[PDB]
């Protein structure tokens, strides 16, 4: 688990 | 000659239906030949072609009901000092024709009514008598019986009818709301009634 | 067809088990553990829930006793309290409960406290009581000679609103209880074939007129008997 | 407690009060205006007898632990019958 | 159960009758709302008389050809019974036009 | 125990089996029985009889006037456009006939063939079939545009904003723009002569057009001026659709206090009068779910979606457009909820099935399909790492990879470079990248990101905030340039402890990497201060969970539609 | 007073959906092999969705998919039998 | 079995796992405990459930089922011997009860 | 080939 959610779209 | 869908004058069977209503919201003669060709022609107008005639029967009873209420309205505002005794009974002729109308209107008020704001044409009249006879004339009346109920315990009785025709009055026109049983009548009714009985509670 | 006589059996080891009434529960264990040699273990399945709850019946009324006793408020029950759950998956007692009924307030505190038991003891389990196979014993002491009656829950529940009135109408007696109407009307007749009420209405039938009224004379050879 | 149903034919229909009173404009003829007449003239007598049938097979089989039977509604007998049943909100 | 169509000249009735129930029984029910004594009129089965006190077994109004959904019919004379004037014939589709 | 049939419906299927040798006569039937019998004919399944009559105006108008037995309606005609007949196609271009014999009449038939277009453009914008809606409404302002009079020119408008509706929910934001300059025109000639129209729904349906082409600033001047508009002799459809598409433009703009206020309102509106399974509410609640989607509040965002998603698959069938968004935006909630657990069986499940469904009734090329291509391969990226296996997640990471190519196609076809779904994309698309280990062009993607996204959305919104979150992700963990992300890491923490507040959740895929990069240059003390702020953290997030459900939350009364109108008018 | 109370569990299902047996009964996976030999730990467990499963069964069932079988939604458990 | 990965090989053994507790469940409902069918998914449950390396109860299942099958079709028959071998199979190269 | 073919179908 590296990164964050991604963007809203 | 048969229940199909057909093109029907509309303004001369509302003409027809317009006697048979006056009958019934005044309680006079009603023959039973022509009540059941009153809903023979309230079915023939709720499903006419090519448009049904629901809307403008719906919105021809509600200015019958309005007009009528405004000249009962006028009828209990010419009779001063004796609204009362004459609103028990024009109140209990006034709701048995709208049980009798909501007997009358069945079609339209389980096919056009339910169907679409709009409500029951039964409830179209216990509304309206609220509307547009109670809320010009909502403190006349309860001063008269308030000043009447409370020498009951003084000693000096009233009349039993009267006052009793007024405790399921508010209660009755509220009846289609589900949501508001008691609401309208104890916030109208008990409000002032607590003000008065509070004051003879310690005198 | 094996599969006939398990349910003419598990409909008839109900009835020995709930009763109290056995030779001896090891011979239970050796006539289960039998079939089951016989059969294979799916044919006494349900029947080895049969048993397995009589051994935790025991279990289960000294931790409700102790939980009783265990108790930051101080409760009293009033009555010998013995209690034995059942799985409902198990025992063929899946009689109708449409005839609806509320004991009255006597037993009510002693029957609302084992369901806050049971509710935190185990976790899901809700308690459907089945009120045609509760016996209990009754304090019938109303007239000179205490005698001692073996009675229902539901033939207790009309001796029950009598004892606080030795007459009381049919009327208020179909309504104290709630119950089915064409069962109550074996369900008094019982008691009078054991003469615990005299009829008091001049009616030779019984119907929802026929006020009744205790009996004083009654007499038994024994003090303690059953009402069938 | 027996009321009867004239058709557009003259034919008519006598029927047990609770019978009829199981319709939904039925009992707007019945209340209201006070052996009671029901006239109508847009019912033919085949779908009013119709109607009277399954009035009679309503009540008897309302509740029924049994499986019940399908009312037989003609293929002929009924569109007309059709607008009868909403007609009558039964 | 038995349930059978009593109708006459005009008019029918529409009643719920036993098996074990007599002919006067029926009698004395259209007695009740039509009147008309028993020993007036008589109760016609498709032109057969029927005795005032045979059981309604015999009669032939057996319970599956009198359930509710199609109720024998029954003649009332005091015959002259008027048809139920049927409905318009629809096509058999197949029938080439 | 058994029940009797009633006569009414005995009769119903005596009709309809009786079918063959009376099609004609059920024509002549009143319409409460006309689609009673048409309900029975779906039941029975005899979906080809049924076709064979959904396709005639003359019969669809009048099944379309049973507005009780509506929620029936949708689940008909849409059982039969996923059987095959392309009743929608076959009825709009039916009504393209009738409005081109119609358009040499007279005025007075020509409001009869506006009131059928009404109707049935209703019908098919709300079934989502709105390509062929699309088709009506034009041909309904070009019947009303033929003359020039006063109620003609209020039908106009009308039209107008109703085609806008239609041309949003196609994703045809260019025409978009040229229909509201026409409603303009026709606004302002209506203006000229004294009469007045309400401009809630016209100046409100900008708000949603704007917001899908990503113009966040000039779509909140619009929610607010729209907003300003609304009235109280408004119907509740427009009062609903305004305060939905005002919250879901005043979410964009980081003005969270007002705008929960109109989307509660907008939810409470919409269950107390369209009812708890009306497709209406049913997008009441997927705008709700969207702002607990950016309000962090995930746990409480699927529970929404599910329950908007419930409603729409109990009224619109198996395979609309309809329920196509609503999978596409739980797929993505799902997403979201499971980052942290890492069970994506589920999200998978309503990306794969929005896919399936856009795919078939949507053309190859098509805006709908670029925001559901991204959400499936964004499952599809977390499934890949997430996998032990490697010879199955390179090709996770080829079809993701495929999938964000088309989805970054379509989108720079539609909108172009220089806007803010493009960045978002170009940010998956790095994020995607750093996982493919193909960092000399990532860096590049997602420099670009953060370029578009700050000179569009500014410096003090979440998505910049995510974008250097995720450069800095990358440079930290495999660039080995721990120097350049410590500053990243703290502008992240910042803009989302101004945001979001202290227990926002994204923080912690930024403390396990600035922790891990501070292990990595020797200092420690700075190790356990992070460390202590992320147990903190992580206590504050188990301690204010509430663990409620928001459809409860929102109350039933809470103000009148006057209070929330006057207090986001007076908070702006 | 000798009372006597059927105890079952409060689901209004049933029927547990996995194994398609009814409830109170055991598992499919009990029923099998540890028929004759250990059946008394086949409990049920409930979730959030309110669908409630024997626990073999839903323990089973949560190895290949993580979804509540009988509606496609998030899998969380709320009460257990102990 | 013949897989490799790890993940792919518990995936499918339950999902066979899976496919044969439902099939017995319906066989055991429509047919009942003592029946031909019903061995046959015993027997393939016990086989499984030696591919799924859970001998001890493997033996369980496949003495169950030969006590069925040798009862119903007699202690020399096709299913019989084919039970047997599985169970055979079993001992000899997994549970060493050689 | 550790095992013999499945019993039946
Ligand atoms: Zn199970
Ligand atoms: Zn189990
Ligand atoms: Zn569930």
């Amino acid at each position: 688990l590296t990164r964050n959610k991604g963007p809203a779209a | 000659t048969s229940l199909k869908p057909r093109v029907v004058d509309f303004d001369e069977t509302w003409n027809k239906l317009l006697t048979t209503i006056k009958a019934v919201v005044m309680l006079e003669y009603v023959e039973r030949a022509t009540w059941n060709d009153r809903f023979s022609d309230i079915y023939a107008l709720c499903v006419a072609y090519p448009e049904p005639l629901g809307e403008r029967l719906y919105t021809e009873t509600k200015i019958f009901l309005e007009n009528h209420v405004r000249h009962l309205h006028k009828r209990v505002l010419e009779s001063e000092e004796q609204v009362l005794v004459m609103y028990h009974r024009y109140w209990e002729e006034y709701s048995k024709g709208a049980d009798y109308m909501d007997c009358l209107y069945r079609y339209l008020n389980t096919q056009f009514i339910k169907k679409n704001p709009l409500m029951e044409i039964g409830e179209l009249a216990l509304d309206m008598w609220r509307k547009l006879m109670v809320e010009p004339l909502q403190a006349i009346l309860i001063r008269m019986l308030l000043r009447e109920i409370k020498n009951d315990r003084g000693g000096e009785d009233p009349n039993q009818k009267v006052i009793h025709g007024v405790i399921n009055s508010f209660v009755h026109v509220e009846q289609y709301k589900k949501k508001f049983p008691l609401k309208f009548y104890q916030e109208i009714f008990e409000s002032p009634f607590l003000t008065e009985t509070g004051e003879y509670y310690k005198q | 067809d094996k599969d006939v006589f398990q349910k003419f059996y598990a409909r008839m080891l109900a009835k020995r088990l709930i009763h109290g009434l056995s030779m001896s529960m090891d011979s239970e264990e050796a006539m289960i553990n039998k079939l089951k040699q016989a059969c294979g273990y799916e044919f006494t399945s349900k029947l080895h829930r049969m048993y397995t709850d009589m051994s935790v019946s025991a279990d289960l009324n000294n931790k409700f006793n102790n939980f009783i006793k265990n108790q930051d408020t101080v409760i009293d029950l009033g009555i010998s309290f013995q209690i034995y759950v059942l799985q409902a998956g198990a025992w063929p007692l899946t009689q109708a409960p449409s005839s609806t009924f509320a004991i009255p307030q006597e037993l009510e505190k002693s029957v609302q406290m084992f369901e806050l038991f049971y509710s935190q003891h185990f976790s899901g389990r809700k308690l459907t009581w089945l009120h045609y196979l509760c016996t209990g014993e009754v304090k019938m002491n109303y007239l000179g000679k205490p005698y001692v009656a073996m009675v229902t829950t539901y033939q207790m529940a009309v001796l029950l609103a009598f004892n606080n009135s030795e007459t009381v109408s049919y009327k208020e007696l179909q309504d104290s209880t709630q119950m089915n109407e064409k069962e109550l009307t074996k369900t008094i007749k019982s008691l009078l074939d054991v003469k615990m009420i005299n009829h008091d209405s001049e009616k030779e039938d019984i119907d929802a007129e026929s006020s009744f009224s205790l009996n004083m004379n009654f007499s038994s050879k024994r003090t303690k008997f059953k009402i069938t | 407690m027996y009321v009867k149903l004239i058709s557009s034919d003259g034919h008519e229909f006598i029927v047990k009060r609770e019978h009829a009173l199981t319709s939904g404009t039925i009992k707007a003829m019945l209340s209201g205006p006070g052996t009671n007449e029901v006239n109508f003239r847009e019912i033919p007598s085949h779908v009013l007898s119709k109607v009277c049938m399954y009035f009679t097979y309503k009540v008897r089989y309302t509740n029924s632990s049994t499986e019940i039977p399908e009312f037989p509604i003609a293929p002929e007998i009924a569109l007309e019958l059709l607008m009868a049943a909403n007609f009558l909100d039964c | 159960d038995v349930f059978l169509m009593i109708r006459r000249h005009k008019t029918t009735i529409f009643t719920d009758a036993k098996e074990s129930s007599t002919v006067f029984e029926l009698k004395r029910i259209v007695e009740g709302i039509l009147k008309r004594p028993p020993d007036e009129q008589r109760l016609y089965k498709d032109d057969q008389l029927l005795d005032d006190g045979k059981t309604l077994g015999e009669c032939g109004f057996t319970s599956q050809t009198a359930r509710p959904q199609a109720p024998a019919t029954v003649g009332l004379a005091f015959l002259c019974i008027e048809p139920f004037s049927s409905p318009p014939e629809l096509p058999d589709v197949m029938k080439p036009q | 125990e058994w029940i009797p049939e009633t006569l009414y419906n005995t009769a119903i299927s005596a009709v309809v089996d009786n079918y063959i040798r009376s099609r004609r006569d059920i024509r002549s039937l009143p319409e409460n029985i006309q689609f009673d019998v048409y309900y029975k004919l779906y039941q029975q399944g005899r979906l080809c009889q049924l076709g064979s009559e959904f396709c005639e105006l003359e019969v669809f108008a009048k099944v379309l006037r049973a507005l009780d037995k509506r929620h029936l309606l949708h689940h008909c005609f849409q059982a039969l456009m996923d059987h095959g007949v392309k009743v929608a196609s076959v009825l709009a271009y039916s009504f393209s006939r009738r409005c081109s014999y119609i358009a040499e009449s007279d005025a007075a038939v020509k409001e009869k063939a506006i009131q059928v277009g009404f109707v049935l453009g209703g019908f098919l914008s709300d079934a989502g079939w709105y390509s062929d809606a699309e088709k009506v409404f034009l041909s309904c302002l070009q019947l009303c545009t033929l003359h020039d009079e006063m109620l003609h020119w209020f039908r106009a408008v009308e039209c107008c904003v109703r085609l806008l509706h239609v041309r949003n929910g196609n994703c045809k934001y260019h025409l978009g723009e040229e229909t509201f300059k026409l409603a303009q025109t026709y606004m302002d000639k209506l203006s000229k002569h004294g009469q007045q129209a309400n401009k809630a729904a016209l100046y409100g349906e900008l708000c949603a057009l704007l917001f899908a082409k990503s113009h966040y600033d000039e779509a909140y001047k619009w929610c607010i001026e729209a907003m300003k508009e609304i009235t109280a002799g408004l119907p509740v459809k427009v009062v609903v659709d305004v305060l939905r598409q005002a919250s879901k433009a005043c979410v964009v703009k980081r003005e969270f206090k007002k705008a929960e206020q109109l989307i509660k309102h907008a939810v409470y509106l919409a269950r107390d009068h369209f009812g708890s399974k009306h497709p209406k509410y049913s997008d009441t609640l997927l705008d709700y779910g969207f702002y607990l989607l950016n309000v962090d509040n995930i746990c409480q965002s699927v529970a929404i979606y599910q329950a908007a998603l419930d409603i729409r698959q109990s009224v619109f069938g198996g395979k609309n457009i309809h329920v196509a968004t609503a999978h596409e935006d739980l797929a993505y909630s799902s997403y979201v909820h499971q980052y942290s657990s890492g069970k994506f069986d589920n999200a998978l499940f309503h990306a794969e099935r929005a896919i399936g469904i856009i795919t078939h009734i949507l053309p190859e090329d098509h805006l709908l399909l670029a925001s559901s291509k991204r959400v499936k391969a964004l499952i599809l990226e977390e499934i890949a790492i997430d996998c032990h296996n490697k010879e199955t997640e390179q090709r996770l990471l080829q079809e993701a990879h495929d999938l964000h190519l088309s989805s970054l196609q379509l989108a720079k076809k539609a909108f172009g470079e220089f806007n803010v779904q493009t960045a978002k994309h170009y940010g998956n698309l790095g994020r995607l990248y750093q996982s493919m280990r193909k960092f000399k062009e990532a860096e590049e993607m997602h420099i670009k990101a953060i370029q578009i996204k700050e000179q569009l959305l500014g410096q003090e919104d979440y998505e910049v905030a995510l974008s250097v979150g995720h450069l800095a992700s990358l440079y930290n963990y495999d660039m080995n340039q721990y120097e350049n992300a410590e500053k990243l890491y703290l502008r992240s923490i910042a803009i989302g402890k101004k945001l979001f507040g202290e227990g926002y959740s994204g923080l912690e895929y930024d403390y396990r990497g600035l922790i891990k990069l501070y292990n990595s240059i020797g200092n420690y003390e700075k190790v356990f201060e992070y460390h202590n702020v992320l147990s903190n953290w992580n206590r504050l997030r188990d301690r204010q969970y509430s663990v409620t459900d928001a459809l409860e939350d929102v109350s039933t009364s809470p103000q009148s539609t006057e209070e929330v109108v006057q207090s986001f008018l007076i908070s702006q | 007073w000798n009372a006597v109370a059927l105890w079952a569990w409060d689901i209004v299902v049933d029927n547990c959906a996995i194994c398609r047996n009814h409830i109170m009964d055991l598992c499919i996976e009990c029923q099998a092999n540890q028929a004759s030999a250990t059946s008394e730990e086949c409990t049920v467990a409930w979730g959030v969705c309110n669908h409630a499963f024997h626990f073999h069964c839903i323990s089973r069932w949560l190895k290949t998919r993580q979804v509540c079988p009988l509606d496609n939604r998030e899998w969380e458990f709320q009460k257990y039998g102990h």
